[PDB]
């Protein structure tokens, strides 16, 4: 597959990686559960002037 | 990212999350929940060689794993996640330890011949007789100790006239390249 | 094969140069016609520039490889011209330069993009053991051979050419005298002949 | 350089009356290291998106990796065509009665477990090189230079000939040239005493061989201490490496 | 050279059949990234 | 990133090919040295050592070869009065090998690279013509057995 031919000849060939593929996916975030105050950054009574 | 994760101890600073290396890749990361310093190793193992005869000779190959020690081959290839046709090539009774890593799939003989497929560190391989791939120490040549004494000489009485053939390249093909037609033929833009 | 691979090193680079034309190089397509028919002038320029840069890099790589191969071929051609001048046009005393053995002649023949030499050389065939001495003390004066060495088959001593067995009797025209016969280490005792 | 005006006249010649035998050291590179490159590891190791994007660049890595393997085979060929001139390995003679010549520093010794000569051992010690998979895997707290280039696909290949085989080849060549003269380079090896070979070589350089034997022991000394000078040219902080 | 969701060579195919014993095989199976369905029969 | 790293790899391979060509030239030179000086004796000046080359001894080295070229050099030169030829009795006498030298009174034949004075004998000389066309010929007697 790395020599780009269906018939390899007699010898020793270095090889690019194809054998192993990932299967699982791991996600790990810090243990924080506080919902962010989007009810005060957005939907406030008055904003500041520009 | 993508890789394998191993428990290690790189002694991160308290206000640190990942540790780089000299190639600016993530050498290690910190677990955000267990506060444990993990270690990232690349999944691929470039450094594998396939030793084969011709395709119209046999569908049999030997595998050379470079600069490894043969007991830790399945943890360097990650043979648990491979197809079984790979997993037969990670362990077996044909394991031969060389100075260039070690070789699985070719039996090692104590004889010495001139060699066809050079493997390295003096080890060569060939496809012999049913039929199988063998690996052996390469034979430098015929051992021949010459006699010597302080009052003995050797003088020829007959001769041979030999003709030897020597082939030398002199020239190669002359090529010329049109840039416009190669890069974009027939395009004004 | 030492010639053939050279051809196989020049017919392969052109084939890879052709097959590199079917490369996107980061563009949307590897065809100028698709880009020029699907995108207008302002938007296709950034794609055609990628194709131009990729194909220019491929051409420069081919030229650099051809320069390397031309340097190697020129070195081989210089060696071949030296071999033609020093072995076909004459006779070389250089060891192993033209054939294995003492070089006698060489004949040149042509070949596709190359030359071939038939070096005809002289090799010894059947060596024989002999008992040898560096000099002969005839009557107090050492005798050294002019060409060849002293050898003995067991009883008598002979002068011999160093590359062929031509035993000749010890005669004063085959040897020259130099000093006393006690300073030479290993000198044996015999009589020389004077006509 | 030093200014030196040589005298000259139409009826004056200068002829040497004594000679010196010298040993000159010449160092030649033969081979360089053989490296192999995996494009996927170097450009983007373990990344399927970038690998898919790299597939759209064509044969820029088959061509790239073909040149390096040709270099590696060329280096193996260079070492083979330098050292393996003769395929008949001649053993070292057991007795060193070479007319007073002492080939101790250049002939191999079985006592030291390397099967190399003294001068070869000095030359191996003078050259300072600039690894096993498993040392990189362990906890080392600082990634090595070799381990960083091994995880990026830049592996280095070992030479076909070990140092033991090359030392065997040089030992065979040296035994052939001290036990047979130049005859083993052209056909079969023909035995000849070393004093007679030196007589042959003085006849080659243009002097009669009678000046050899009458100075032979002296000549041996003028060889032997010269070899000792090589020690002073290699052990005492040499720069010829 | 094409990357894609392919069926690997000599992969573990799970096999079901209808033989009257007296069993039909219409179970419920996971559709992960596409499937390869090969059917051999006589009377469709 | 792909274009930059591919260009970096191409640059590395090009420099490696240049260095491989240089190393191959050096290895060809080393093989020629091994064939023409270890396996024989070379008359090429300064090819193997400074002086007249006698022998060469090969030793191995890390990625290289080293040669101990053992050679012959003159040590102590001496002045002499020389002549191209000798007119013995109307005919010139040229030496076969060596030159005619004189220490002031008598004339000797000598090897070209070592002082080995020998008496003038008719086996050391050959006659050619008469002694009126050679420039600088001196007068002496050539002894014969
Ligand atoms: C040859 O020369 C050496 C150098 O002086 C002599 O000494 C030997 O040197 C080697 C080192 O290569 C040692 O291993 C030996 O133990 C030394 N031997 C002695 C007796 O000192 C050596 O003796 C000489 N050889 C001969 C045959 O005279
Ligand atoms: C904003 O917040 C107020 C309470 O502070 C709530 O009554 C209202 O529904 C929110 N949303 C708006 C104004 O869109
Ligand atoms: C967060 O959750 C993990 C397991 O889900 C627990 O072990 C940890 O103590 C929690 N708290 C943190 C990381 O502060
Ligand atoms: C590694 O190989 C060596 C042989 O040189 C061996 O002694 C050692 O036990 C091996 N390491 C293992 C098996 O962990
Ligand atoms: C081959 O050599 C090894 C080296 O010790 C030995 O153990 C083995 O028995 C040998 N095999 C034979 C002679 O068949
Ligand atoms: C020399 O060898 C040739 C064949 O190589 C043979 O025909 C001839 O008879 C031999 N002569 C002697 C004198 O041995
Ligand atoms: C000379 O004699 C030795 C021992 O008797 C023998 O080994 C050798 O083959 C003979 N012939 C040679 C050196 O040509
Ligand atoms: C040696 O050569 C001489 C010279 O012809 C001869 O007479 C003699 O028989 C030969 N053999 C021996 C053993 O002397
Ligand atoms: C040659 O060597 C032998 C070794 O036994 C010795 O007996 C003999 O005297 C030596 N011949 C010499 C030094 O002329
Ligand atoms: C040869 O002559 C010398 C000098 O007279 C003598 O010493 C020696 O013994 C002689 N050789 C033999 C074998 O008798
Ligand atoms: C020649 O020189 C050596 C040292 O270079 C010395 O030992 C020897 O005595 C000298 N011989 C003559 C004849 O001057
Ligand atoms: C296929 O999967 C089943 C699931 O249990 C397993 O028993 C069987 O061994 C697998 N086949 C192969 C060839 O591994
Ligand atoms: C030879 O004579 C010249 C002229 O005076 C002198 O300079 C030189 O030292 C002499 N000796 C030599 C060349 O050995
Ligand atoms: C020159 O050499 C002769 C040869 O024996 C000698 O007699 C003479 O004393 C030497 N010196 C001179 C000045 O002639
Ligand atoms: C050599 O040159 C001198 C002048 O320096 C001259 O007197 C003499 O005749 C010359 N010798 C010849 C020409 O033989
Ligand atoms: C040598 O002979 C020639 C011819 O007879 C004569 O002219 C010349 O003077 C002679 N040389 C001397 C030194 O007398």
């Amino acid at each position: 597959c790395t020599l780009k031919s269906f018939t390899v000849e007699k010898g020793i060939y270095q090889t690019s990686n194809f054998r192993v593929q990932p299967t699982d996916s791991i996600v790990r975030f810090p243990n924080i559960t506080n919902l962010c105050p989007f009810g005060e950054v957005f939907n406030a009574t008055t904003f500041a002037s520009v | 990212g993508t890789g394998v994760l191993t428990e290690s101890n790189k002694k991160f600073l308290p206000f640190q999350q990942f540790g780089r290396d000299i190639a600016d890749t993530t050498d290690a990361v910190r677990d955000p929940q267990t506060l444990e310093i993990l270690d990232i190793t690349p999944c691929s193992f470039g450094g594998v060689s396939v030793i084969t005869p011709g395709t119209n000779a046999s569908n049999q190959v030997a595998v050379l794993y470079q600069d490894v020690n043969c007991t830790e081959v399945p943890v360097a290839i990650h043979a648990d996640q491979l197809t079984p046709t790979w997993r037969v090539y990670s362990t077996g009774s044909n394991v031969f330890q060389t100075r260039a890593g070690c070789l699985i799939g070719a039996e090692h003989v104590n004889n010495s011949y001139e060699c066809d497929i050079p493997i390295g560190a003096g080890i060569c391989a060939s496809y012999q007789t049913s039929q199988s791939i063998i690996a052996y120490t390469m034979s430098l040549g015929a051992e021949n100790s010459v006699a010597y004494s302080n009052n003995s000489i050797a003088i020829p009485t007959n001769f041979t006239i030999s003709v030897t053939t020597e082939i030398l390249p002199v020239s190669m093909t002359k090529t010329s390249v049109d840039c416009t037609m190669y890069i974009c033929g027939d395009s004004t833009e | 094969g030492k010639l053939q691979d050279v051809v196989n090193q020049n017919a392969q680079a052109l084939n890879t140069l052709v097959k590199q034309l079917s490369s996107n190089f980061g563009a949307i397509s590897s065809v100028l016609n698709d880009i020029l028919s699907r995108l207008d002038k302002v938007e296709a320029e950034v794609q055609i520039d990628r194709l131009i840069t990729g194909r220019l890099q491929s051409l420069q790589t081919y030229v650099t490889q051809q320069l390397i191969r031309a340097a190697e071929i020129r070195a081989s051609a210089n060696l071949a011209a030296t071999k033609m001048s020093e072995c076909v046009l004459g006779q070389s005393k250089r060891v192993d330069f033209c054939g294995k053995g003492y070089h006698l002649m060489s004949f040149p023949q042509s070949a596709p993009h190359g030359v071939v030499f038939l070096h005809v050389t002289y090799v010894p065939a059947q060596e024989k053991n002999f008992t040898t001495a560096p000099a002969i003390c005839h009557d107090g004066k050492a005798h050294f051979p002019r060409e060849g060495v002293f050898v003995s088959n067991g009883t008598h001593w002979f002068v011999t050419q160093r590359n062929f067995y031509e035993p000749q009797i010890i005669t004063t025209d085959n040897t020259f005298v130099s000093g006393n016969c006690d300073v030479v280490i290993g000198i044996v005792n015999n009589t020389v002949y004077d006509p | 350089g030093a200014e030196n005006s040589v005298a000259y006249s139409n009826n004056s010649i200068a002829i040497p009356t004594n000679f010196t035998i010298s040993v000159t050291t010449e160092i030649l590179p033969v081979s360089m290291t053989k490296t192999s490159v995996d494009c996927t590891m170097y450009i983007c190791g373990d990344s399927t998106e970038c690998s898919n994007l790299l597939l759209q660049y064509g044969s820029f890595c088959t061509q790239l990796n073909r040149a390096l393997t040709g270099i590696a085979v060329e280096q193996d060929k260079n070492t083979q065509e330098v050292f393996a001139q003769v395929k008949q390995i001649y053993k070292t003679p057991q007795i060193k009665d070479f007319g007073g010549f002492n080939f101790s520093q250049i002939l191999p010794d079985p006592s030291k477990p390397s099967k190399r000569s003294f001068i070869e051992d000095l030359l191996f010690n003078k050259v300072t090189l600039a690894k096993q998979y498993g040392d990189c895997l362990g906890d080392i707290a600082a990634r090595d230079l070799i381990c960083a280039q091994k995880f990026n696909g830049l592996t280095v290949l070992p030479p076909l000939l070990t140092d033991e085989m090359i030392a065997q080849y040089t030992s065979a060549l040296l035994a052939g040239t001290i036990t047979s003269g130049w005859t083993f380079g052209a056909g079969a090896a023909l035995q000849i005493p070393f004093a007679m070979q030196m007589a042959y070589r003085f006849n080659g350089i243009g002097v009669t061989q009678n000046v050899l034997y009458e100075n032979q022991k002296l000549i041996a000394n003028q060889f032997n201490s010269a070899i000792g000078k090589i020690q002073d040219s290699l052990s005492s902080t040499a720069s010829a490496l | 050279l094409s990357q894609g969701y392919f069926l690997p060579f000599y992969s573990n195919i799970s096999w079901y059949y209808a033989l009257t014993e007296k069993r039909v095989d219409n179970p419920i199976l996971d559709f992960k990234d596409g499937i390869y369905f090969a059917a051999t029969e006589k009377s469709n």
